[PDB]
């Protein structure tokens, strides 16, 4: 679950990087996406990355 | 902080989600616990008492 969904379930990061098992719906999918790329990145680079995918994350967020 | 606080209470109420889409919410759920939910609406007690008797007729076939 750690990597990938695994009969459904998948584990992503709470607010204080906590693990979760959620179930592998598109919100929680997006959720993972977003531990992965974006908020894992170091404070100074976040800023930079968001205007960079603004219309991206909009879409999705909007979307899933 | 936007994006992942307070993100709990939205699988018990839909109709203060957009679409009423189950697949935007968080849905906590063990991967391992998962392959015994099955029946879906089965009443509390059903299940409990269900496993207690489960316990009960094989402890009892086992050592009485």
């Amino acid at each position: 679950t750690y990597k990938k969904p695994t009969g459904g379930i998948v584990t992503v990061r709470s607010e204080m990087g906590e693990p979760i098992h959620k179930i592998a719906t598109r919100g929680v999918m997006l959720w993972k996406e977003f531990d992965e790329t974006i908020f894992n990145l170091p404070k100074n680079k976040l800023v930079p990355t968001l205007e960079a995918k603004r219309d991206y994350i909009i879409s999705r967020l909007n979307a899933d | 902080i936007f994006f992942k606080k307070d993100s709990l209470w939205q699988s018990e109420h839909l109709e203060a989600v957009v679409d009423q889409d189950v697949q935007r919410t968080c849905i906590l759920h063990g991967p391992v616990a998962a392959q015994f939910t099955k029946v879906i609406d089965e009443p509390i007690k059903s299940i409990m008492d269900g496993i207690h008797d489960g316990h009960i007729k094989k402890l009892l076939h086992q050592y009485y």
